[PDB]
C-alpha cells in the first residue's frame, strides 16, 4: 500500500548511452572491423567503455556472395526453387525484428528471441563480466533474464545494424529473504456498528542488502522460481534491518512499524506462500475445503491461519481461492489480536499510512484534548 | 525444509522464511550487429512465377531496410 | 528509366542568390540523398553538400558553411539549394546527384544533366542570329554576341540529328562569346525539305527561330 | 577537409595495364572502404565504375579493377581501349553524409591513328551586311593531332586585326573540333577579292576560299 512512497528513475538510459555513443563518426566502422573476423569480441568504444559486440546475423556476406551472384549473374531466370527459401530464411528474422519495432517504438521491455536467440543469450552470459554463479543463475533462468532486459535500438548505417541488449547484472545473490503478507485485524464485538480495523501496510518483499533491508511494495518488480527472488532494486525501499523486528514484536522501540486504521466490516482472504490467511467478520461464509474430504474448516470470526497440507481450497463469500501447493512447515504463532489494545471513541478513524508512533500521538492528543474539558 | 512460514496470530500477519536473493543492481549493455548488404535496382522478368516469388521477397528485405531506417 | 531533372541554367550578380532546384523521376520512397557537386570549368569536381528529403536532414561541407541553404520539397519530391553572396569564384556546372539508400549504400547512381551558375558584373545580352545558305551540302545557323554561357541549338525541333556538330564558343575581345552549330544534308533534299535551327536562349527567354533558305 | 591527391595525368597504348593511385588521410580512406570512381565525358554527368574497394556496378568490363592499402587506392585497367577516353574521378566516403573528391586524373591514350582536319569556311550572309556587320567564320573539325594554327591571308595578305580562335575541344567521335571567327567592316568586306583560312595541321595545311560573291 506504499506503492506511491517510491522514487522514479530511467530504464534505459544506461542503453541509449551506449547509443549516443555508436552515434559517434568513426564508431561502427571500428565494430564492422572488429567483427570482420568472429560473430562477437570485445569493442573498445571511443568513450573508454568496454562493450561486448555480437554479430548475429551477417546478410552481406550471403547476398554479396550466394544470392546476388545469381541474381545478377545474367538471365535472371533462376533455376531451382531452393533459392527462394534459401532467401525466406536469414531474412525472416530481419523482418520479424522490423516487424517488432514497428510497434514498439525503439525499445522492447522483454527481449524477444528474434531480438536475441536462446543460445546467442546463453553465450552472451557465458562471456560476460559475471561471476560462475551468476552465470549460471542466468543460464537456468533465461526466461526471467529477458523479463528484465530491455532491446534498445541504436542505429542502421554503413550496412550494420545495430541494437544494445541492456541485461540485469543480480549483484545481490543467495543473502536470504522473506515475504511479509498482511490481513485486515478487526474486534469480534457484537455490535453492527462501531467495529474497528487494524492492518499492516508494509506487505511485499524484503532481502537482505548490505547490512540494509531492500523492501519491494510492488510484486510486480519480484519473480519467484522454486526458492530464488529474483528483484529489480529500481523500485524498492532501503530500510534498516530492525523493520523485521516488526515480524516478532511490533511494538518495539527500534524501528517504528507502519499500519493502517480502518472502520470497514468486510471479511478477506490473503493467499500466503504455504497456506491462507482469512480475516472473517460478520455473516460473510468462510470455508476451508479439500478435493476428497469436501468441507474441512469452518472459519470462526476473526482472522485466522490455515497450512497448504491438506486444505486444497479456501471460500469467502462467493470468492474461490485455491490454495498454492508447494511443501514446507508452517508455524502458528499463538498470541493475542493487537486490536484489542485500543479503545472505538479514542482509535482514530481513518488514517491511510499511519504507525505505532503516530496512532499513539493521535490518541493521546484526543485523549488529553477530552479529558481537559 | 528450505522453505519455512509463520503465522503471527498476534498481527494477523503471515511471513515467508527460506528464499534466497537475485536482486537487480544495475545493468550490462552489450551491441547486437545485423550486417546488411544492398539489393541495387536488379532488372529482371516477373513473368515466371519463381522470379516473381524471388521479386516478392526481395521488395519485402528492402522495405525493412528501409523501414528500420525511418523509424528512428 | 529512373532519372531526376534539372532546373535550366541562369546568371546573377556578384552579392545576389541563385537558386537552383532538381526534381526526380524515380520516386520509391527510399532513404536517398540528393549530393550538389559544381565543379568548374577548372579540372575535379567539388562536393558541397547532402540532404535527405525524407527526413530533411542537411549536412554542408565546411568549405560553403554558413554560405549554402539546400532545401527540398517532399509532396513534389524535388531538392532546392540556394547560394547566396556570390563570386566569379563560384561560377561552375552544378550538377544533381543521388545515392540509393542512405545506410546502404555510399557512392552516386544517379545524376541530372545540371545547370550552369555564372555570376559576372556587365549586364545580360540576348544574341542575335543570323542564317548560313549552302556529294552533299552544308547549312546551320549563327549565334553571337552574347553574355550567358548557355546557348542551346535545335533542328527542326527534334526531327533532325544526324550530321549535326555545335562547336564551342569563341571569347570576342568585347567580353562577349559567338556559338555556330553546322549540319550535313543530302543535295536534292535542299529544295523539298524546309530547314529551321531552334536556338532557346535560356538566361534571357529568347526563343528565335530562323529559316535558311537555301 | 581538403580533396584528395591524384596524379593529374597517365597514359598507356593499346594492350597495357594502368594504375590511377588516390592518396587521402586516415579520415577519408584507410578507415572506410568506401571509394568511388567516376569518369566523365567532357559535356556530361559522370558515370562510375567501381562502386566499392573492389567492386564494379552493372556494366563494366572486367579489366576495370579496384583495390586500396592504406590512404592509397589503386585503379586499375586492363588492355585499353579507344573508348576509355575520360576524366576519370576518384572519391571516397568520409562521414555521415559527407564525401571528398579526388583531384581527377586526366587518361587518354597514346595510341591513336592521325586524321586530317575538314575544314570549312562561310562568308557573312545578307541579313548581317543589312546591320553594318560581317564575321568570317572557319570550322575545323575531326583532326586528332591537337596542334592546329588558323592564319588568315586577304588576297594572299596576311590579316592581323579581328580574327579569334577557339580551343581544340573533344567531341563525340574523339577527334577534336575548333573554330575560327574574323569580324570586319561591310567595307572592309566589300573591298577584297578573296579571303583565305589556312589552319596548318602537321605541315599539312588545308585551305579554303571565299569572296564577295
Amino acid at each position: 500500500f506504499l506503492g506511491f512512497l517510491l522514487g522514479v528513475g530511467s530504464a534505459i538510459a544506461s542503453g541509449v548511452a551506449v547509443c549516443k555513443v555508436l552515434h559517434l563518426e568513426g564508431e561502427v566502422n571500428k565494430i564492422k572491423s572488429a567483427l570482420l573476423s568472429t560473430n562477437k569480441a570485445v569493442v573498445s568504444l571511443s568513450n573508454g567503455v568496454s562493450v561486448l559486440t555480437f554479430k548475429v546475423l551477417d546478410l552481406k556476406n550471403y547476398i554479396d556472395k550466394q544470392l546476388l551472384p545469381i541474381l545478377n549473374k545474367q538471365s535472371c531466370s533462376i533455376s531451382n526453387i531452393e533459392t527462394v527459401i534459401e532467401f525466406q530464411q536469414k531474412n525472416n528474422r530481419l523482418l520479424e525484428i522490423t516487424r517488432e519495432f514497428s510497434v514498439n517504438a525503439g525499445v522492447t521491455t522483454p527481449v524477444s528471441t528474434y531480438m536475441l536467440t536462446n543460445s546467442e543469450l546463453l553465450s552472451l552470459i557465458n562471456d560476460m563480466p559475471i561471476t560462475n554463479d551468476q552465470k549460471k543463475l542466468m543460464s537456468n533462468n533465461v526466461q526471467i533474464v529477458r523479463q528484465q532486459s530491455y532491446s534498445i535500438m541504436c542505429i542502421i548505417k554503413e550496412e550494420v545494424l545495430a541494437y544494445v541488449v541492456q541485461l540485469p547484472l543480480y549483484g545481490v545473490i543467495d543473502t536470504p529473504c522473506w515475504k511479509l503478507h498482511t490481513s485486515p485485524l478487526c474486534t469480534t464485538n457484537t455490535k453492527e456498528g462501531s467495529n474497528i480495523c487494524l492492518t499492516r501496510t508494509d506487505r511485499g518483499w524484503y532481502c537482505d542488502n548490505a547490512g540494509s533491508v531492500s523492501f519491494f511494495p510492488q510484486a510486480e518488480t519480484c519473480k519467484v522460481q522454486s526458492n530464488r527472488v529474483f528483484c529489480d532494486t529500481m523500485n524498492s525501499l532501503t530500510l534498516p534491518s530492525e523493520v523485521n523486528l516488526c515480524n516478532v514484536d511490533i511494538f518495539n522501540p527500534k524501528y517504528d512499524c507502519k499500519i493502517m486504521t480502518s472502520k470497514t466490516d468486510v471479511s478477506s482472504s490473503v493467499i500466503t506462500s504455504l497456506g491462507a490467511i482469512v480475516s472473517c467478520y460478520g455473516k460473510t461464509k468462510c470455508t476451508a475445503s479439500n478435493k476428497n474430504r469436501g468441507i474441512i474448516k469452518t472459519f470462526s470470526n476473526g482472522c485466522d491461519y490455515v497450512s497448504n497440507k491438506g486444505v486444497d481450497t479456501v471460500s469467502v463469500g462467493n470468492t474461490l481461492y485455491y490454495v498454492n501447493k508447494q511443501e514446507g512447515k508452517s508455524l502458528y504463532v499463538k498470541g493475542e489480536p493487537i486490536i484489542n489494545f485500543y479503545d472505538p471513541l479514542v482509535f482514530p478513524s481513518d488514517e491511510f499510512d499511519a504507525s505505532i508512533s503516530q496512532v499513539n500521538e493521535k490518541i493521546n492528543q484526543s485523549l488529553a484534548f477530552i479529558r481537559k474539558s | 525444509q528450505n522453505i519455512t512460514e509463520e503465522f503471527y496470530q498476534s498481527t494477523c500477519s503471515a511471513v515467508s522464511k527460506g528464499y534466497l536473493s537475485a536482486l537487480r543492481t544495475g545493468w550490462y549493455t552489450s551491441v547486437i550487429t545485423i550486417e546488411l548488404s544492398n539489393i541495387k535496382e536488379n532488372k529482371c522478368n516477373g513473368t515466371d512465377a519463381k522470379v516473381k516469388l524471388i521479386k516478392q521477397e526481395l521488395d519485402k528485405y528492402k522495405n525493412a531496410v528501409t523501414e528500420l531506417q525511418l523509424l528512428m | 528509366q529512373v532519372q531526376l531533372v534539372q532546373s535550366g541554367a541562369e546568371v546573377k550578380k556578384p552579392g545576389s542568390s541563385v537558386k537552383v532546384s532538381c526534381k526526380t523521376s524515380g520516386g520509391t520512397y527510399g532513404t536517398y540523398s540528393i549530393n550538389w557537386v559544381r565543379q568548374a570549368p577548372g579540372q575535379g569536381l567539388e562536393w558541397m553538400g547532402a540532404i535527405i528529403p525524407i527526413f530533411g536532414k542537411t549536412n554542408y561541407a565546411q568549405k560553403f558553411q554558413g554560405r549554402v541553404t539546400i532545401t527540398a520539397d517532399a509532396s513534389t519530391s524535388t531538392a532546392y539549394m540556394e547560394l547566396g553572396s556570390l563570386t566569379s569564384e563560384d561560377t561552375a556546372m552544378y550538377y544533381c546527384a543521388r545515392v540509393e539508400d542512405t545506410a546502404l549504400d555510399h557512392y552516386f547512381d544517379y545524376w541530372g544533366q545540371g545547370a550552369l551558375v555564372t555570376v559576372s558584373s556587365a549586364s545580360t545580352k540576348g544574341p542575335s542570329v543570323f542564317p548560313l545558305a549552302p556529294g552533299t551540302a552544308a547549312l546551320g545557323c549563327l549565334v553571337k554576341d552574347y553574355f550567358p554561357e548557355p546557348v542551346t541549338v535545335s533542328w527542326n525541333s527534334g526531327a533532325l540529328t544526324s550530321g549535326v556538330h555545335t562547336f564551342p564558343a569563341v571569347l570576342q575581345s568585347s567580353g562577349l562569346y559567338s556559338l555556330s552549330s553546322v549540319v550535313t544534308v543530302p543535295s536534292s533534299s535542299l529544295g523539298t525539305q524546309t530547314y529551321i535551327c531552334n536556338v532557346n536562349h535560356k538566361p534571357s527567354n529568347t526563343k528565335v527561330d530562323k529559316r535558311v533558305e537555301p | 577537409q581538403s580533396a584528395l591527391t591524384q596524379p593529374r595525368s597517365v597514359s598507356g597504348s593499346p594492350g597495357q595495364s594502368v594504375t590511377i593511385s588516390c592518396t587521402g588521410t586516415s579520415g577519408d580512406v584507410g578507415t572506410y572502404n568506401y571509394v568511388s570512381w567516376y569518369q566523365q565525358l567532357p559535356g556530361k554527368a559522370p558515370k562510375l565504375m567501381i562502386y566499392d574497394v573492389t567492386r564494379r556496378p552493372s556494366g563494366v568490363p572486367d579489366r576495370f579493377s579496384g583495390s586500396k592499402s592504406g590512404n592509397t587506392a589503386s585503379l586499375t585497367i586492363s588492355g585499353l581501349q579507344a573508348d576509355d577516353e575520360a576524366d576519370y574521378y576518384c572519391c571516397s566516403y568520409a562521414g555521415t553524409l559527407t564525401w571528398v573528391f579526388g583531384g581527377g586524373t586526366k587518361l587518354t591514350v597514346l595510341g591513336q591513328p592521325k586524321a586530317a582536319p575538314s575544314v570549312t569556311l562561310f562568308p557573312p550572309s545578307s541579313e548581317e551586311l543589312q546591320a553594318n556587320k560581317a564575321t568570317l567564320v572557319c570550322l575545323i573539325s575531326d583532326f586528332y593531332p591537337g596542334a592546329v594554327t588558323v592564319a588568315w591571308k586577304a588576297d594572299s595578305s596576311p590579316v592581323k586585326a579581328g580574327v579569334e580562335t577557339t580551343t581544340p575541344s573533344k567531341q563525340s567521335n574523339n577527334k577534336y573540333a575548333a573554330s575560327s571567327y574574323l569580324s570586319l567592316t561591310p567595307e572592309q568586306w566589300k573591298s577584297h577579292r578573296s579571303y583565305s583560312c589556312q589552319v596548318t595541321h602537321e605541315g599539312s595545311t588545308v585551305e579554303k576560299t571565299v569572296a564577295p560573291t
